DNA sequence: GCTGTATCACTGTGTAAGACAGGCCAGATC
DNA sequence: GATCTGGCCTGTCTTACACAGTGATACAGC
């Protein structure tokens, strides 16, 4: 016979009904005699041990403006917002925990590896210490996810570092191994709304800004193991693509002339000044400097007020470290070479002013040699499988040998060679150790591939460039003295994690709208726990 | 009872329901835009003219001194024709805060029909209300003096009763009523014994020494009741008096809209009768100098889709002139985010 | 010989909004 | 009657948006 457990993580991570399993159960009992599959309200009663709302716990102090009852479920995402005919209209449907009660559960799965860790790490197995908790949070819209459009934009957050300061010094009781894949990060809100339709998306995620601004300056005492154990946290968001962080922490949109989420540049001045920047964007400054725009102190017209306030021009209202994604990087920088392949195609240093017809040829001429190279799939969005193909020498050299000009070959294999050579000390989860050698020359690295597009390449890089090569230039470096790593913090599981959002939706739902919402939910988080996937190693351990 | 169909221009998407229209000069400004303000009209206030049903609006701008203002999405608008200009107060912002700020808002320059605005921050000084929306208010006018007599909507639960379960429930506010000195902005709250409910989208009428206020849903009741109110108001150089009145033979709709059609006669339009039954009907209110009363007009026609659709909103323009909006059926050929119509009245 | 992973060849388009620069043009202006 | 500017329109340029997943087959150990 079997736990409740082992086949609780079997009809979640195969993707069983609610009935097939019935079936498999009944097929099994009946021909074997012994049962080796537990029932159905045997497995039900084994789900609510893993869901939030099972267990007590209690802060220090108690929370302000936090309701303090430990038995929450589910509960609904509009926050009691009344939806009445005679206000503003709503027609969203969000599903959400609270935010304490999603991490107690969150701690209270890893429980077994956080022992195995004080164990290995040689400490007491009876230790009450305060601990760091590092959540990373991570958001975006997944949209365009009808059936026979509609958008969704879950909230979302991963434990990252558990750490105690022992005696004088921390240690990493428990780190994740694999940061960014879809497995660990856990769902916390999810609604039917489009990523930009601000009033909805700021009147459902401002309770978890609330929540989450709460339980900055409390402790968590938690019957950890026998004894109560006490955690305090550290939060980053930083699970956002450029659009998100554009907006929500009150930039003008993409397309402004003050490009840079961390510092303050213009495009007609970072493109000849490259790397001498820092980080000068907090979100307290943003917010300070959103005031300084609205009250006008000095009485300046708007086209030098803008100047002033540097191109904010809305309230922000959701907390974001200032850094990098590190997936969405490396597709605008594949996207910028790619097209830079099909120019210079065309070889147009030589004549300019093209017509808008023979670029369509110099496309198509590229899609079909790199097809007759290295077989590549004609496709028009970049996936992160092309993302990874494009970025290789044998099809630079390929097109190489398609282009006719001499001191283009060197002028692309160098470049080549130079953005590769760059490439993985912000592509590691941990490159302060994995490639920590070129991390270090990583400085003339860059202003090599500077000053080779400032001089042979200036045709196109002498007015504007684009965002995500100012950022690779001008921040990074400082980017791991400050938080270390990169990779770790990107929403690659986060951007991963929504194919399992249509799976669910078309394979576990009851057609109400509202409750098909519910178990989406409560299956994505029966998935991404750490005490089944625990399980799914046992063919491996 | 004149309906007409209107076209737009190329950015419907600034449309919202709850917005303000400004009556300046003849001319007719939009204020109360979808999201923040772009950055192609970065007051986020608009030039709203309309030639042959086809309306374009354009951007308006700012003076050397203004301060900017975010688009409220429920605010209260009153007329200080004494130069003209208009006073913001209330609303609610983009991010679903609840400002409590005075905005001044007239006309700087207008230079070949090229408007220039100036809003000033006004700030409150002495018994302020709590930030709300759905309130109103209004101007008012007693022995060469003026004051500003506001009468409130809903608004959050307060600071203790704030769980993050119920972070975006809403109750009524007090029902209390806030005079307001706008020489140096003092504010003085007072308690009125015959006003017991809490009461939201209402309708207030300013005849020039007393406001009278019509319609109105009380939340906590959850109800419209059909009671109107008369408000008498004086101020001597002393302290000023309020007197509040019952008079019976209202209307039990809830944000209506309203106009000034005739000098001493108002008119409103259609709102929400129940919370299925919108309001159909369409009034002609019959003020007078201290006796005043509400007749109905000739029924004006409607269309499939107005006669169709769930809710409605809009406003006036100044000029004996409706505006109104209307969701469209989605399940269509991908239909569009807002249909939009005239109502003229002559 | 048996089994447990690792490929493997398939599949699918160009949108959706939004900022910034000139080109033109058309009535306003001197 | 010349001569101007802002108004509108293109018109490119920036960020996002679907490729993961299924039978068949092939190799590496065991
Ligand atoms: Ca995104
Ligand atoms: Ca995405
Ligand atoms: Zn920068």
């Amino acid at each position: 016979g079997l736990q409740p457990a082992v086949c609780l993580a079997i009809r979640v991570n195969t993707f069983l009904s609610c009935s097939q399993y019935h079936k498999m159960y009944r097929t099994v009992k009946a021909i074997t005699g012994r049962q080796i599959f537990q029932p159905l309200h045997a497995l039900r009663n084994a789900e609510k041990v893993l869901l939030p709302g099972y267990h007590p716990f209690e802060w220090q102090p108690p929370l302000k403006n936090v309701s303090s009852r430990t038995d929450v479920g589910i509960i609904d995402g509009l926050s009691g917002l009344a939806s009445s005919v005679d206000e503003y209209p709503v027609d969203t449907i969000a599903k959400r925990f609270r935010y304490d009660s999603a991490l107690v559960s969150a701690l209270m799965d890893m429980e077994e590896d956080i022992l195995e860790g004080m164990r290995s790490q040689d400490l007491d197995d009876y230790l009450n210490g305060p601990f760091t908790v590092v959540v990373k949070e991570s958001c975006d819209g997944m949209g365009d996810v009808s059936e026979k459009p509609e958008k969704a934009v879950r909230f979302s957050f991963t434990v990252m570092r558990i750490t105690i300061e022992h005696g004088s010094q921390n240690v990493k009781v428990f780190e994740e191994p694999k940061p960014n894949s879809e497995l660990c990060c856990k769902p916390l809100c999810l609604m039917l709304a489009d990523e930009s339709d601000h009033e909805t998306l700021t009147a459902i995620l401002s309770p978890l800004i609330a929540e989450r601004e709460a339980m900055k300056s409390s402790e968590l005492t938690l019957e950890m193991g026998g004894i109560p154990r006490t955690f305090k946290f550290i939060f980053r968001g930083t699970g956002y693509d450029e659009k998100l962080v554009r907006e929500v922490e009150g930039l003008e949109a993409s397309g402004s002339v003050y490009i840079c989420t961390l510092c303050d540049t213009t495009r007609l001045e970072a493109s000849q000044n490259l790397v001498f920047h820092s980080i000068t964007r907090s979100h307290a400054e943003n917010l300070q400097r959103y005031e300084v725009w609205r009250s006008n102190p000095y009485h300046e017209s708007v086209e030098e007020l803008r100047d002033r306030v540097k191109g904010v021009s809305a309230k922000p209202f959701i907390e974001t470290v200032p850094s990098i994604d590190a997936l969405h990087c490396d597709i605008g920088n594949a996207a910028e070479f790619y097209k830079i392949f099909q120019l210079e195609i065309g070889e147009v240093y030589k004549h300019p002013n093209a017509s808008k017809e023979e670029r369509k040829r110099w496309q198509a001429t590229l899609d079909k040699h790199l097809r007759k190279r290295m077989n590549l799939k004609p496709i028009m969005r970049m996936n992160g499988n092309f993302a990874r193909k494009l970025m290789t020498q044998e099809t630079v050299d390929a097109v190489c040998e398609l282009i006719p000009s001499e001191e283009r070959h060197e002028a692309l294999r160098e470049l080549m060679d130079l953005y590769l050579k760059m490439k993985p000390v912000w592509r590691s989860s941990c490159p302060a150790k994995e490639c920590p050698e070129s991390l270090c020359q990583y400085s003339f690295n860059s202003q090599r591939f500077a000053e080779l597009l400032s001089t042979k390449f200036k045709y196109r890089y002498e007015g504007k460039i684009t965002n995500y090569f100012h950022k690779t230039l001008a921040h990074v470096p400082e980017i791991i003295e400050r938080d270390g790593s990169i990779g770790a913090w990107a929403s690659e599981g986060n951007e991963s994690g929504n194919k399992l959002f249509r799976r669910f939706r078309k394979m576990n739902a009851r057609q109400s709208k509202c409750y098909e919402m519910e178990d989406v939910l409560k299956h994505h988080w029966l998935y991404t726990s750490k005490y089944l996937q625990k399980f799914m190693n046992a063919h491996n351990a | 009872m004149s309906l007409q169909m209107v076209t737009v221009g190329h950015n419907i998407a600034l449309i919202q329901p709850g917005f303000s229209l400004m009556n300046f000069d003849g001319q007719v400004f939009f204020f109360g835009q979808k999201g923040w303000p772009k950055r192609s009209c970065p007051t986020g206030v608009f030039h709203f003219d309309i030639k042959q049903n086809h309306l374009k609006l354009k951007p308006a701008i700012f003076s050397k001194d203004s301060c900017y203002l975010p688009p409220l999405r429920y605010p209260a608008t009153c007329s200080y024709k004494g130069k003209h200009q208009y006073i913001i107060h209330g609303g609610k912002t983009p991010n679903n805060e609840l400002s409590d700020k005075i905005y001044i808002m007239s006309v700087a320059c207008k230079n070949n029909k090229k408007v220039t605005f100036r809003c000033t921050e006004k700030d409150l000084v002495g018994d302020v209300p709590e930030p709300r929306y759905g309130h109103s208010i209004d101007v008012v006018y007693s022995r060469g003096k003026s004051m500003g007599v506001l009468f409130g909507g809903r608004s959050y639960m307060p600071s203790t009763q704030r769980t993050t379960e119920k972070w975006n429930s809403v109750a009524d506010c007090l029902p209390h009523v806030f005079l307001i000195d706008f020489e140096f902005g003092c504010a003085t709250s007072y308690i009125l014994p015959e006003l017991q409910d809490g009461l939201s989208f209402h309708v207030s009428i300013a005849r020039n020494d007393t406001v009278y206020i019509l319609g109105g849903h009380s939340l906590a009741s959850n109800i419209r009741p059909a009671n109107l109110y008369r408000i008498r108001v004086d101020l001597p150089l002393g302290t000023p008096a309020v007197n509040c009145t019952v008079l019976p033979g209202g209307i039990s709709v809830s944000s209506a809209i309203l106009t000034q059609t005739n000098n001493d006669e108002f008119v409103i339009v259609g709102g929400y009768q129940l919370e299925n039954q919108k309001r159909m009907v369409c009034s002609l209110v019959s003020l007078g100098d201290n006796t005043i009363e509400i007749s109905e007009m000739e029924t004006p026609d409607w269309t499939s889709d107005i006669k169709h659709s769930k809710i409605w909103f809009g406003s006036n323009m100044g000029n004996g002139t409706i505006f109104l909006g209307i969701p469209g059926d989605n399940k269509q050929a991908m239909s569009e985010a807002f249909y939009f119509y005239t109502l003229r009245c002559s």
